[PDB]
């Protein structure tokens, strides 16, 4: 039964085992909505788009 | 290399490597290999007894045989106590005999604080290294550095950087940013402004 | 007394930032003791809270453009 | 992959031992060279207390102010 229900045809494993994927969680819909933080999110995007240190804290 | 964080000690090492590649000023350093050692890489995967010792020892023998390697150990203050254990020997005590006899040529890079707290406490390790103070560049020097680096940041952000922007960045970062040092904060200001104007369009 | 010199400071803080609480207020009345200056520049070297640093220093560093 | 490390003050000294290398020293080269995109979250007090002692690590992060 398991084989019949299963797939007949049967890249970062360490991080997946260690960390949580916030993207798939947001896809699921369990994260609460965020309201009125456009400026801070925009600043985070700006820091993330830098060539040299792009680590916003 | 001794200096406050952000002055460019790692940049000094990379400039030495680039000078070696293009044309080294002396002969004795014409064909040399500058290799950056990270203590985390050395300590990693040494779960069995003494594997750190054999690994570092083999590194030292290979340096001695090759004779054309200049080892660059960034964060030299991390050398003390690295790979140590309840009865083991740290990387510093491994490197001391080789430095004393003369088989190793090392380029360290640490700030004044870490150098004074970690390296100066040991006289044997201190008597083999000569501090090279790296001072904060002047305003004109920072402008020259930014002009030299303009091409890479323009390529990354796909914008044009004007000279007036460089002047404003260096002057405003000098006057209004106090916790950091000139080249780093000028570069950060340029990078963030470029990212902002790129994101706006 | 009663003449509004403190109220002038609050009005300036409101005009420059939009709220009175944006003002950094340090009541000198709690600095009567000689060693109370530790609240401004931090504990003397070797004491318990020496590494924490002064409260006023950190508040000013966080907001370099403010009214004190 | 964008990395989010909540409670960034735990980065310093993480995994340290008698002869080990902590997380901050390991991650410094990647953070400086723009190789890893790390988002950190910490409080002002924790930032000042833990990740401002390591001036090199403080240099590698850009603070974003989240006001009330
Ligand atoms: N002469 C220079 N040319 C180009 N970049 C420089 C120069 N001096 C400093 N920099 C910049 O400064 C940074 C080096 O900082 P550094 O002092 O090595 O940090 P740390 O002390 O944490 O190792 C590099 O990112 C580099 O881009
Ligand atoms: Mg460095
Ligand atoms: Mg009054």
């Amino acid at each position: 039964v398991v084989k019949a229900l299963g797939n007949p045809e049967m890249n970062t494993p360490t991080l997946d085992s260690l960390a949580r994927d916030l993207t798939v969680i947001a896809k699921d819909g369990t994260l609460d909505p965020v309201i009125g933080r456009d400026k801070e999110i925009t600043r985070v995007i700006e820091v993330l788009s830098r060539r040299t240190k792009n680590n916003p804290v | 290399l001794i200096g406050e964080p952000g002055v460019g000690k790692t940049a000094i090492a990379e400039g030495l490597a680039q000078a070696i590649v293009n044309n080294e000023v002396p002969e004795t350093l014409k064909d040399k290999r500058v290799m950056s050692l990270d203590m985390g890489t050395v300590v990693a995967g040494t779960k069995y007894r003494g594997e750190f010792e054999e690994r570092l020892k083999k590194v030292m023998e290979e340096i001695q045989q090759a004779g054309n390697v200049i080892l660059f150990i960034d964060e030299l203050h991390t050398l003390v106590g690295a790979g140590g254990a309840e009865g083991a020997i740290d990387a510093s005590n491994i490197l001391k005999p080789a430095l004393a006899r003369g088989e190793l040529q090392c380029i360290g890079a640490t700030t004044l604080d870490e150098y004074r707290k970690n390296i100066e406490k040991d006289a044997a390790l201190e008597r083999r290294f000569q501090p090279v103070q790296v001072d904060e560049p002047s305003v004109v020097d920072t402008v020259a550095i930014l002009k030299g680096l303009r091409d890479r940041y323009e390529a990354h952000h796909r914008i044009n950087i004007s000279d007036e922007a460089i002047e404003a960045a260096v002057k405003l970062s000098n006057r209004y940013v106090s916790d950091r040092f000139l080249p780093d904060k000028a570069i950060d200001l340029i990078d963030e402004a470029s990212s902002k104007v790129r994101l706006k369009s | 007394t009663g003449v509004g010199k403190t109220e002038l400071a609050r009005a300036l803080a409101e005009s420059m930032f939009g709220d009175d609480d944006a003002m950094i207020r340090v009541d000198m009345s709690e600095f009567m003791e000689k060693h109370a200056v530790s609240r401004l520049v931090g504990a003397p070297p070797g004491y318990v809270g020496h590494d924490d640093g002064g409260q006023l220093t950190e508040k000013v560093r966080r907001k370099p453009y403010s009214v004190i």
